[PDB]
């Protein structure tokens, strides 16, 4: 049972988009904050006014909220993933 | 020199308006020229209008001289 749908993309020509809304849960960065271009902000993530999420990081708050404060920093390969219900 | 003071004033005010909201100083580097232009024209017209109103005030005072000349 391993049928590959040939309509599956193998080169998206547009990388993993930075800000991934998850059904009316548009993650929000403040105009002062700095997220890298590699980082992936999916779901209920908020970056509050001076924080920095450095290259190669992932924040998928799809179960709960994840909120980075005033000038906090989350370094390179961090992974923040809200736990279960 | 008036236009230079006006231009510097416009540039300063535009950098200000770009600094209040935390976005960087020269966010739209094509607004700053509009700011310089508006500041220049404003200061030039302000000097012109001050000269004009001084002239009118001096005429009004000269006419007030006659209102008190008949007083004596």
């Amino acid at each position: 049972s391993i049928t590959p749908s040939p309509d599956r993309v193998k080169w998206d020509y547009r990388g993993q988009r930075k800000i991934i809304p998850l059904g009316q849960w548009l993650p929000k960065v403040a105009v002062d904050a700095y997220v890298a271009p590699n980082v992936v902000l999916a779901g209920q993530v908020t970056v509050w006014d001076g924080a920095s999420v450095w290259p190669g990081c992932v924040l998928r708050g799809d179960l709960n909220k994840i909120s980075i404060g005033f000038c906090s920093n989350v370094q390179e390969r961090s992974v923040l993933h809200a736990a279960w219900t | 020199s008036a236009t230079t003071i006006g231009a510097l004033l416009g540039l300063g005010t535009q950098m200000y308006s770009n600094a209040l909201r935390k976005l960087p100083y020269m966010r739209h580097p094509w607004e700053h020229v509009v700011g310089m232009g508006l500041g220049a024209v404003f200061v030039n017209q302000l000097l012109k209008w001050e000269a004009q109103v001084e002239q009118d005030l001096d005429k009004m005072l000269e006419k007030a001289k006659a209102a008190n000349e008949r007083r004596y």
